[PDB]
């Protein structure tokens, strides 16, 4: 019926320690007619983000005169999971944009650019969990690639509850298993918090310690930020935090 | 497409700088500490022709929650469960559909409401509990208003005699499989303070907010950081210490006026 | 199988005698975020009604150079009637906003108020019958708590025909299963009808009585609206017209 | 959302009273009674595929309706009733939903069409008729063309073999199951004035229009008001005399079109 | 299977002839009328055969929100909709992928030919109804829109005549009924402005040879050009009548 | 309601001369001839999770399509057949749905894709195959970019083992039952020269364009005329003889991505 989530070595299900990040894979200004753009891969889940940089805002009472317009969308494409997903888009996929745009919000200097749109599309091309936080971190390097100026990156892992267990960056499996599932995403040379989610069931306790072990992943996922941000390109095969 | 709202009523720098100027001698323009909350109103079956409601009164604040009971063939993958609808209007969307969301996931994560009760005949027929939830009044803090009305509405709910096929909306049998209440304590940051249950005003100029699901053995069960600005991480660390505290008091308040 | 609408007694099926209003329940200024409101009930048919005042309007086209614009929305909660509405909006509720727009229309001074927009939201909290009125009446009310000007206050009953006899402000017992229905409002002072609607089957001598008995009904809910608007709170225990 | 209409055509003070200078001689700018009809022209079966059709000339308002049968099973709660779905498209909504909805109400209360008479197998098939009324050429008063137009197309309409299961589209077997004929008459406040069958510049001036619909025997059978103005008790008790003592008139020259 | 027979009817029978009578280079017959509404800019009905469209035009206008406008240009509105009674089953009169399309398509042979660049900053509104459907509707749709924007006087390069072109049982023919577009092997919707030789609307579905593709394409332009001839003798009678014949 | 985009980028004439002047000698502004189709990549089991699928760069043009396929009882309408769905996106509708049913058209009319071999059990169940394309980068020309995408992918497409009711995802049985590839070629008219496979600044200055369908044995197999400007009976003739002779090397190339 219901996997066993931990195995008997101390193991997950696709054979990561509870403090490992699955593979990471990043790449920038990969679309010619966009602004910006990246791919972000975390092990199967995979966002495609393109930016159509500051410009005059089609209807000007929609416009806003002390700040640019974030546009943003959070879209599934309908082969991105087992069972198609239909491309209408679903509470889940309008909620998670209002969520992502928030957090670039909080990042992007917006009021250096007003009575103007940002536009920020989104597409997950594979989901295997943790989708929202690939799309925004493809998002935020978007941005960057675009040469949009913002306060810092956005980096995000999901961390978890398995079998009693506190794990980070999880599955598709330990999602839909689990106990809990907290999206959490940093400006992590700030240490702000741009976005923060639970859903599932934690003690305070398991609370602090999830978070904790999140902050560690993020600033390894940073670091490759950082880094595909100058050679445009990064690998990372699986590893301890 | 989600995107910046248009309409947001900016709070001139003077305004924001009074009320920041009342938080640092740890007091707010209404009176209260930065870790109360509003005053509270929950009057129950307010809603004569719902099957259970309550209209909450938190602060300026108000909100009306009604139930309505069906009957349903179960969904293919759980043929063994009922269904819960949760459904928010503000009429003063997006902001609607997340608090739905929200709300609903900390009633079902928390199995506050006990889905697999809601059968009728497994695979044949199962309830679907409809719950509708009218934010009547903005005044701040919709969040914690809905779930508030939300769990009395559904501990107000009557559930009627099951003819076998038929509904008997004239013999009560019982009440909804609840298990517990659940609160929502919203904490918002302004400037370097933290405070509880943000008011209108509050709202407008804070950074951002955070709320916390709770049930009764303080077990977090949902939560959500809000607003276009960011929370550092001893923020957050220190906002669900407030929001738990407070979940004690709220809940105690709660269940006062739900007859437990 | 059809129930009996007159009693051998000569009495309704709720203990009404033909001349007689359902019981009256009117208070104002009970929304705070708004500029007027009103709650109105009618037996058990209750609606809610807030302004939002004059006001500039957000896309400059759809303004008028000489007039307000008044935007209205007649809507009943899901749990409002003993089965479930759909919240989305029914043709009944599309036409019965139209109707109640121009009823306020005919009262409500929009001259007063070029380049503007004043938006009346009616909500039915309880469906008994008559519910148009109702939420007619409460945005009358809703318009004279918000300070805005009008030719006079808008009165309404239904009035209708049961077993061949015609009774005043019915049931949706007798909405259902009677032979006509016949909502008229108001502005009683002026005896200009304001809105006016009959479904069902009548002779033209039936039509003129039940029209004489629609008035006496409406002058009796106009001396409430009036105390209403002094005390902000009026409750009147049903009685003969 | 219900708004004052933004796109309205304006009509300037200098050519109202222009209007109403001849309403006081009695007379209209085309020359006609108060109290009078346009021009009417009905063409039969003018939609060669439709079921049954109509296309009114009510002076420049042209509407052309057709009816289309269907074999449906009933809803639950009627099983011994056919369907009538009405629907009307403004070309040249909203108005287009009231405008349905009245003409619906007319047909189906003055029992017009008896529809427990569209039966086929009780519980298990009925007839749906779906008559759609389209407004072609807007020219004024609108409704009492569309009433027309329906009316005209449900006495057009040829009903075919039932194969039992299988409609046979080449054998007509009957007509539509029809008591009566129904007009609606729709008169016009115009200043002090009462105006019958209002055209495209008396319904831009008026204050207010006001609906009846008559069964060949006179019975009240429908009534809505209309518009941004008010009438008073005595203009709607006056309307009423004057709308029935032309809807004898408009019966009679109905019936002609119809082949009684 | 010696006894088994396929169920496509054949569509070229006896003599060179078609289901309904005609030869392979034979239109239909035609029936135009304009300003047939009194408070449209301009107006047209045509058919063809048993194909019937009305069109509506709502002539150069000030457009509602003004983003929407151009600056250089008046912006076309066209709508292609098909009643629910056009058709022996009843179409659902919300609009369908089909009529989204073939309102694009014709909107942009009416573009090719409406002098646009006239009225900045205003909109032409052309409305299309099918009153009954026998194959070739878009056609009759855009004949009946260009006559109407004719009869209310908005100057464009020429006037659009148009015919579908197909392929039966190996034949190529000209102006196709419902029979003949469903079972054919091809349907080749065609429209010109005759006097340019300027092709306005061009689509094939179905299946053809580049030298079939080069034959049909040659009988449509003889078919064109008969259909021209009596719209432009509409324009000024204001109603043509015309009978099936060979072209 | 269609309407003329008021968004497009027009394009100054002092450009269009430029480009122009080029096409005068032959050459365009990357370099190829009028008769060259861009560099062309095809990335097969791009997206991991559809059942095949393909990303397609036909010069700055990047499509992305992807296949699922699922049991259903067959259509009333097509009784033993199985089913294709197309559905297309623009990311960076309306030529959405053109785009969408023009590549149907072309793969169905072919009969590329045999959907009489979709069926599993006669009237009960039968393949239903989504085909979705995604644009995801619009650099002109995406029609022949989806065609290829669309192609490709079908041709990527694993079929499932089916048990009998149940689709067992991790046992592969076999392929799609597809006859040949098709190929759309798509010319524009750009002032007087005809040229092949149009970029972004050439769809800009184009008069019109016209796409022509192949199957490898070159018979025509769906044409669609597009863009607001005209095209000459002698443009047309010369468009597919050019389009013909392109078809050739472009289906080569595409099987060469295809495994054939
Ligand atoms: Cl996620
Ligand atoms: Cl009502
Ligand atoms: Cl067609």
């Amino acid at each position: 019926e219901r996997p066993k989530l931990i195995l008997d070595d101390g193991k997950r299900t696709d054979g990561r320690k509870p403090d490992e990040l699955r593979s990471i894979k990043i790449e920038l200004g990969v679309l010619k007619n966009a602004d910006g753009s990246a791919i972000f891969e975390m092990g199967n889940t995979k966002a495609i983000a393109a930016v159509y940089g500051p410009k005059e805002m089609h209807p000007r009472h929609l416009s806003l005169p002390d700040r640019a317009v974030l546009r943003v969308r959070y879209h599934m494409t309908p082969f991105s999971t087992d069972e198609r997903k239909n491309p209408a888009p679903s509470r889940r996929e309008i909620e998670l944009s209002k969520v992502i745009r928030e957090a670039l919000e909080s990042a992007v200097l917006v009021e250096l650019f007003p009575r103007t749109a940002i536009d920020v599309f989104t597409e997950i091309l594979q989901a295997d969990a943790g989708s929202r936080l690939v799309s925004l971190m493809a998002a935020s390097l978007a941005l960057a690639d675009a040469g949009i100026p913002m306060r810092d990156l956005i980096a995000g892992v999901a961390v978890g509850k398995a079998d009693g267990v506190i794990i980070l960056d999880l599955n598709e499996t330990e999602d839909m298993w689990g106990e809990a599932d907290m999206p959490i995403a940093m400006m992590p040379s700030l240490n702000q918090v741009t976005l923060f989610q639970l859903n599932g069931s934690m003690t305070p306790d398991e609370f602090r310690q999830a978070f904790d072990l999140a902050v560690k992943g993020i600033n390894i996922i940073y670091n490759l930020e950082r880094e595909a941000l100058k050679s445009k390109y990064v690998e990372f095969k699986e590893e301890g935090v | 497409m989600s995107s910046t709202p248009s309409n947001q009523n900016i709070i001139p720098i003077i305004k924001k700088e009074s009320i920041v100027s009342l938080f640092e001698k740890g007091i707010r323009q209404d009176g209260r500490k930065l870790t109360d909350y509003r005053p509270l109103s929950i009057t129950l079956d307010y809603a004569k022709k719902a099957d259970g409601s309550a209209l909450v009164k938190l602060g300026t604040t108000m909100v009306l929650a009604g139930t309505k009971l069906e009957i349903d063939k179960p969904y293919e993958d759980t043929p063994n469960q009922g269904n819960l609808i949760v459904n928010v209007e503000l009429l003063p969307d997006e902001n609607a559909i997340e608090l739905a969301r929200v709300v609903d996931r900390s009633l079902r994560d928390s199995k506050a409401l006990d889905l697999t009760k809601l059968v009728i005949e497994p695979g044949k027929s199962v309830w679907t509990v409809w719950l509708d939830v009218y934010v009547l009044d903005y005044g701040g803090n919709v969040l914690d208003a809905c779930t508030l009305a939300s769990v009395a509405a559904l501990y107000n709910t009557k559930v009627y005699k099951v003819e076998q096929i038929s509904v008997n909306k004239n013999e009560v049998v019982g009440k909804l499989p609840l298990n517990y209440p659940v609160v929502t304590i919203s904490v918002a940051k302004v400037d370097k303070y933290l405070v509880v249950d943000p008011d209108l005003d509050e709202e407008s100029i804070m950074d951002a907010k955070i709320s916390f699901s709770y049930t009764p053995d303080l077990k977090i069960v949902g939560i959500q950081k809000s607003g276009k600005g960011s929370m550092s991480l001893q923020d957050i660390d220190q906002a669900e210490n407030t929001a738990r505290s407070t979940a004690v008091k709220l809940l105690e308040e709660l269940k006062k006026h739900l007859g437990i």
